């Protein structure tokens, strides 16, 4: 029945930077508010409770403020680990603990060209009968990147997929893999295989290719 | 230590019922709500409700009132949560937790059970092919990127680790994507200095628990 | 459990401590009052006293019970017992009868410390029950140090966690009696969220036993509290 809304969903700060996420109860709920910190593929981990309490193990860059229906969590000095999405709970009502929804918090750095990998299939995979096809690009930023590819020269089209990884902890970089699909038959009737990159780390678009 | 550890993945046909646990340990049972929360992949965090083993009282929110009934079995200090009738929309990782208090404080969630992938649908599951993407033999004193091709899997999730765990810099593994055939696949890789990858064993450790599929794969050159 | 023992069988010394406990608040002068359990009942009573020697220490016993003047109340029964101490309490289930609950601390009674006689220094851990309504799973954690003639504690695991508050640092007095007694606040995120009172019970101090009331979102709730060591 309490509403806990957070502002803004998203926010993208520098290294360093002062960052600041607000917190809003739909009611009074005093200083029972904590703060939580959610990393890719874990489980969320408790950062503040009762609205200001750093719990302990937590960098004292982490503190929390305010008290009724508006609450801040404040990050003094954003850090490379501190990329996750962070989330603030009532625990005013009785049990019914609710969340806000959820602050992405992303990492401001320098351009970063992409180191770039192609990947022909496996024998072992051909036996099966398909040839999927790999290019890698490598710790770069931002996350937009264009990769094409070309089989003799032939630009493809729908049949490649892409994947990106979320932002990493160390450098706060992002790595792409594209997916190139195709038949047997069909990869045994080219011979010049290749992944395009366009990215703003590079002055002139960068290729990775192989024959076979 | 304190642990909240919960059953593996699941596949279920929609309209079919699941029971999935939180085996607590490393405290007294009966003196911790059990909590539980719901969350969609790319979504936020959700209170569903909690019951307190000392006498299974149980309380759930207005969304899942009716669709979820919890219980807990104190002689195995566990906790269920167990759907009648499952949907697809019902798709979703599921926490339990314990929740925990300072004495003259609010309370807070945690520590967490490690989540429960809980996949509805009608098709069945699959386990992986795991291809090897060997290094590049012209590669250059410089870097090299290897990897693993974790191909036609279903449903979620898999999991990849590297030389058993002891290599965890410079690896990236990338979210699965849906083929259109409907199948799961995914990429594992790793770049590491070249002059190694003579003397190097490089070793992804892939594992598919829907379908009780392990695999290691040495990549070599 | 020994609860019908307690309604039917006499004062038997060679019980386990506390071995009687005099009914005062539970019943008053012009009242008596009707405990009821495992087939047995007894009436009392003001100034009657109850078989605690029959019950277990360290455990909440439970009674339904009347009230009458004619009936006023009706509910449970609750008494908990130590060595030197114990207390009773009643969860009211019907009143004038329409279904009401409320819930309440009776007696609080045993051998009353003199506080012209604690010990002179050192310091006392004390550890217990909380117990609610509906709830007798709190623990309480009491610290008492006698060079200071402070105490100062904690209660837990109780389900409503607003109610597993800080019993914050009060001092020891003298009552009318010369007992010794401690009376401080109850704090929750650093509010007052109501006050304890706590005897000193045993002639070296092995216990204390009293009660405290608890701000809530929900209104006051009413605790008791009983500790040994
Ligand atoms: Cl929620």
């Amino acid at each position: 029945d309490i509403v806990m809304t957070q502002s803004p969903s998203s926010l993208s700060a520098s290294v360093g930077d002062r960052v600041t996420i607000t917190c809003r109860a739909s009611q009074s709920i005093s200083v029972s508010l904590n703060w939580y910190q959610q990393k890719p593929g874990k489980a969320p981990k408790v950062l503040i409770y009762a609205a200001s309490r750093l719990q302990s193990g937590i960098p004292s860059r982490f503190s929390g403020s305010g008290s009724g229906s508006h609450f801040t969590l404040t990050i003094s000095s954003l850090q490379p680990e501190d990329f996750a999405t962070y989330y603030c709970q009532e625990t005013y009502s009785d049990l019914m603990y609710t969340f806000g929804q959820g602050t992405k918090v992303e990492i401001k750095r320098t351009v970063a060209a992409p180191s770039v990998f192609i990947f022909p299939p496996s024998d072992e995979q051909l036996k099966s009968g398909t040839a999927s096809v790999v290019c890698l690009l490598n710790n770069f930023y931002p996350r937009e990147a264009k990769v094409q590819w070309k089989v003799d020269n032939a630009l493809q089209s729908g049949n490649s997929q892409e994947s990106v990884t979320e932002q990493d902890s160390k450098d706060s970089t992002y790595s792409l893999s594209s997916t190139l699909t195709l038949s047997k038959a069909d990869y045994e009737k080219h011979k010049v295989y290749a992944c395009e990159v366009t990215h703003q780390g590079l002055s002139s678009p960068v290729t990775k290719s192989f024959n076979r | 230590e304190v642990q909240l550890v919960q059953s593996g993945a699941e596949l279920k046909k929609p309209g079919e019922s699941l029971k999935i646990s939180c085996k607590a340990s490393g405290y007294t049972f009966t003196n911790y709500w059990v909590v539980w929360v719901r969350q969609m992949p790319g979504e936020g965090l959700e209170w569903m409700g909690s019951i307190h083993p000392r006498d299974s009282d149980a309380r759930y929110s207005l969304s899942f009132e009716g669709r979820v009934t919890f219980s807990v079995d104190k002689s195995t200090t566990t906790a269920y949560l167990q759907w009648s009738s499952l949907k697809v929309s019902d798709s979703a990782i599921y926490y339990c937790a314990r929740l925990s208090q300072v004495s003259g404080w609010s309370p807070w969630v945690g520590p967490w059970g490690q989540g429960t992938l809980v996949t509805v649908s009608s098709a069945s599951t699959k386990g992986p092919s795991v291809f090897p993407l060997a290094p590049s033999s012209k590669s250059t004193g410089g870097t090299a990127a290897l990897g693993c091709l974790v191909k036609d899997y279903f449903p979620e999730p898999v999991t990849v680790s590297w030389n058993s765990g002891a290599l965890t810099s410079g690896v990236h593994t990338f979210p699965a994507v849906l083929q259109s055939s409907g199948l799961y696949s995914l990429s594992s890789v790793v770049t590491v200095p070249s002059s190694s990858l003579g003397t190097q064993t490089y070793i992804c450790n892939v594992n598919h628990k829907p379908s009780n599929t392990k695999v290691d794969k040495k990549v070599e050159p | 459990a020994g609860l019908a023992d307690a309604l039917t069988a006499p004062l038997d010394h060679k019980d386990k401590g506390l071995q009687s406990l005099t009914l005062d608040q539970s019943v008053r002068k012009n009242e008596k009052l009707k405990l009821a359990a495992q087939g047995a009942e007894k009436t009392y009573g003001n100034g009657d006293s109850l078989n605690t020697g029959k019950l277990k220490n360290d455990k909440v016993s439970r009674f339904d019970f009347i009230r009458q003047i004619i009936t006023l109340e009706s509910g449970e029964f609750q008494v908990y017992k130590q060595s030197h101490s114990a207390l009773t309490a009643f969860q009211t289930e019907q009143i004038q009868m329409v279904a009401k609950r409320q819930f309440r601390i009776g007696d609080i009674a045993g051998e009353h410390t003199s506080f012209d006689k604690l010990p002179e220094g050192g310091r006392a851990t004390y550890r217990g029950t909380a117990f609610g309504s509906d709830d007798a799973g709190g623990k309480l954690t009491y610290t008492i140090d006698f060079a200071a003639k402070q105490g100062n504690g904690k209660i837990e695991h109780l389900k409503s966690p607003e109610l597993n508050v800080d019993l914050a640092a009060a001092d020891i007095k003298p009552d009318g009696k010369r007992h010794a007694v401690i009376s401080g606040s109850v704090l929750y995120n650093q509010a007052e969220k109501g006050s304890y009172s706590l005897g000193i019970f045993g002639g070296k101090a092995q216990e204390v036993a009293g009660s405290a009331e608890v701000k809530t979102v929900n209104g006051i709730r009413h605790i008791g509290l009983a500790a040994k060591q």
